[PDB]
DNA sequence: TGGAGAATCCCGGTGCCGAGGCCGCTCAATTGGTCGTAGACAGCTCTAGCACCGCTTAAACGCACGTACGCGCTGTCCCCCGCGTTTTAACCGCCAAGGGGATTACTCCCTAGTCTCCAGGCACGTGTCAGATATATACATCCTGT
DNA sequence: ACAGGATGTATATATCTGACACGTGCCTGGAGACTAGGGAGTAATCCCCTTGGCGGTTAAAACGCGGGGGACAGCGCGTACGTGCGTTTAAGCGGTGCTAGAGCTGTCTACGACCAATTGAGCGGCCTCGGCACCGGGATTCTCCA
């Protein structure tokens, strides 16, 4: 006579798994003890940084007329805003290129 | 045995280097320099990866140990793994 | 018969390989130079295809970036030709000296 | 043998957002390298700062103050709003 | 006539004296009231123990120890003696701080 | 309330800080330079000393607050406590 | 009838603790078990490279004709060095000054 | 309250390099931090190591790894002759 | 200021291989209940952080003078760039053999957990000697005139 | 290239004082002696993927030559920064007083770990089609010399 059940994700109402983060974080020897809301704080943050970064990727695919996304796209996307080029400073993406600049004193004139 | 494979790296290669790092003119005595630097490095990397290969019990050097040192030394690398 | 003044095909060059994403290193001699530099530390040794390319993304993009150091070095003292001294500052500053 | 990722709710929330734009495999590595990542960040800087004070819990504060602590600028406000939000709505259900 | 130093001297003799010697260099009170000043827009009616101040100093005066000396090698590359701002924004622009 | 204490860093200690360094002769436009750049320095610390404060409800920064926002940072320092 | 007791550093011929370093591994989060011949290593590595420091210092102390030992010398002694300077090569020490040195260019002539 | 640190086993090893020579409070607390942060540092590399190759003890193995990582040059060599002198004479006894 | 010419861009047709969607099943997440300790709350004590006052003197401030250094201009010459030929090795298919990286079952030795107890290490006094502070002396270095 | 005067600095001697080295008492955490269970070491099997060799083709590397522009040295003019002196201003020190907040007990409850039974979400394998890479031809633009 049990009631069913139902995942504590849908009850957050996010994207991102509840339960699996729970065991990481029991399995990673950072703690003695885990409380019952940490979870879903970092689920949220962890979807939401995930939103950020795909908007702006599409927004460059779309400006180049594609229709899928290749990590030339991610690379502009990052190295062209200000908080994410921030966060990760020290990070290589392979067959990422770089982007377009030039110094002014080495143009013709 | 292998020996003398520095040479490998042509200056064709380097001048285009060069020119994706934003440079004009270049002067004949950068080669040297960058064969040196770029040896350097490969050094430095490879005595870490082979050390978390040997740990293991192992005689083949995987991708996650490259991934490894990398990032021991502040260089994360995205897209192999990891 | 036609010919441009210097300069005009180096900065064509440049604005070239600034658009694309490719590597810029043949394969078989920098597999060789792996091989023979890991032959000191253990003998006998085997690799797997994908470790050789993470080492030459790595590699590559320290070389890309120290260039543009140098560059920015170069340009500080009043000249367009880069030279062993820019490098040796570069290094310096950044603290791998 | 199972392994494990984050395509499935990587590819919802790409659909969420833009409704018809694909991916392909490299960049699905690479998302998940980015995942990984700032996860292992966040815990083990939630995890020292919980030695500091002579605890052996870690609950939502730990979260938010190491969210505070590494982000910057606008990313940490709207990334506690959500975290707060999302807490909130838990609670009541 | 008076007795008078050449423009250069005092300046190495000075150099020396600093270079012996392992004290700080920096008034306390104007330091104290900047740091207070500064602490007071993200949080209001704060109070500091005797010894943070103390390590706040040490640590600015290292940082600028430092900055200088990279500042007098990109000054000394370019075949002068006299240093300029435009010294200071390389050496830090190459750093990675800006 | 505090301000216009920022004038206070004179230029005699600037001087004193440069001789330690190894400099011979000054322009007269780094002062401004070196108190923009004391002032971001400062700000940096400070913030990341009263975030750990505030998440132990206390009113009172401590010198081990300050130690660890300087670790956190990548500068270790040694002598107060820790 | 017990047989008294031997401390575990007088059996490894060691000057630094070994049972308090067993204590320290075994609360500190690193792994769910610990085995029995880590601290000796552990404590044997430590008072290795403090013999080291203090000796270098030592010398230092005595060369300035003092009979005390102060953060200057220390400063001294690890700048000095090679291997030791690489190794605290992002270290501030309180008290300590700088080494003396002046560019070339500078000198009179 | 008690408190813990280095001091006595520093001063002793201080009294078998250079038998008459004194120490100040300021440069004892140094000696305590850097003692500290050596084993902090080995700790965590040992830590890390022993989880990638999905263990659940750490042993001699991992620490010889660690130090042969963490140290430089000819540190390295001296340190681990040290360490497997003293496990060699411990286990005898 | 005009033409020639070389490099880049735009548009339409073919084809193939990689991304998207469907099915079976098994292992990991959910539901329901028990128990013991980690942390929340109230109260009290004594340390240390803040504010005020007078005084002596070391450091900050303002001004005048003169010299050495930063900056622009000109000329000579060499070294690097652009282009056409000839030679070398990378790249692509195809085949063949074997070393070593993943699995599975069995067993045994090493580590966690508990109780007793007794020395090593910490907090608190006490005295003396290493180092800090005057004072006279002699040696070393710089600068102008000869 | 020297002579000599003026200034800054290292050396040797005599008096205080407070910080460091040592002794004593007590308590709590490390050592000794057992038991129980599961993590890791060892042997055997399977099959994938790494290394090695061969032949053909065309893209990339090596070589030589002719000019032109940029790196480098020398000279001259002007002004801004270093040195020294007299006047003004807060930093530093030694007391006194007051109270806010840090740090330590004692009680109690509700929250997280642990266990047993149940089922559905996510992973591996498989087909299928359309998004993009490639080829060919025409249009547009930028550079260089009269």
């Amino acid at each position: 006579t049990r009631a069913k059940a139902k995942t504590r994700s849908s009850r957050a109402g996010l994207q991102f798994p509840v339960g699996r983060v729970h065991r990481l974080l029991r399995k990673g020897n950072y703690a003695e003890r885990v409380g019952a809301g940490a979870p879903v704080y970092l689920a949220a943050v962890l979807e939401y940084l995930t939103a950020e970064i795909l908007e702006l990727a599409g927004n460059a695919a779309r400006d180049n007329k594609k229709t899928r996304i290749i990590p030339r796209h991610l690379q502009l996307a990052v190295r062209n805003d200000e908080e994410l080029n921030k966060l990760l400073g020290r990070v290589t993406i392979a067959q990422g290129g770089v982007l377009p600049n030039i110094q002014s004193v080495l143009l013709p004139k | 045995v292998l020996r003398d494979n520095i040479q490998g790296i042509t200056k064709p290669a380097i001048r285009r280097l060069a020119r994706r790092g934003g440079v004009k003119r270049i002067s004949g005595l950068i080669y040297e320099e960058t064969r040196g630097v770029l040896k350097v490095f490969l050094e430095n990397v490879i005595r870490d990866a082979v050390t978390y290969t040997e740990h293991a019990k192992r005689k083949t050097v995987t991708a996650m140990d490259v991934v490894y040192a990398l990032k021991r030394q502040g260089r994360t690398l995205y897209g192999f793994g990891g | 018969p036609h010919r441009y003044r210097p300069g005009t095909v180096a900065l064509r060059e440049i604005r070239r390989y600034q658009k694309s994403t490719e590597l810029l290193i043949r394969k078989l001699p920098f597999q060789r130079l792996v091989r023979e530099i890991a032959q000191d530390f253990k003998t006998d040794l085997r690799f797997q295809s994908s470790a050789v390319m993470a080492l030459q993304e790595a590699s590559e993009a320290y070389l890309v970036a120290l260039f543009e150091d140098t560059n920015l070095c170069a340009i500080h003292a009043k000249r367009v030709t880069i030279m062993p001294k820019d490098i040796q500052l570069a290094r310096r500053i950044r603290g791998e000296r | 043998t199972r392994k494990e990722s984050y395509a499935i709710y990587v590819y919802k929330v790409l659909k969420q957002v833009h409704p018809d734009t694909g991916i392909s495999s490299k960049a699905m590595s690479i998302m998940n390298s980015f995942v990984n990542d700032v996860f292992e960040r966040i815990a083990g800087e939630a995890s020292r700062l919980a030695h500091y004070n002579k605890r052996s819990t870690i609950t939502s504060r730990e979260i938010q103050t190491a969210v505070r602590l590494l982000l910057p600028g606008e990313l940490a406000k709207h990334a506690v709003s959500e975290g707060t939000k999302a807490v909130t709505k838990y609670t009541s259900a």
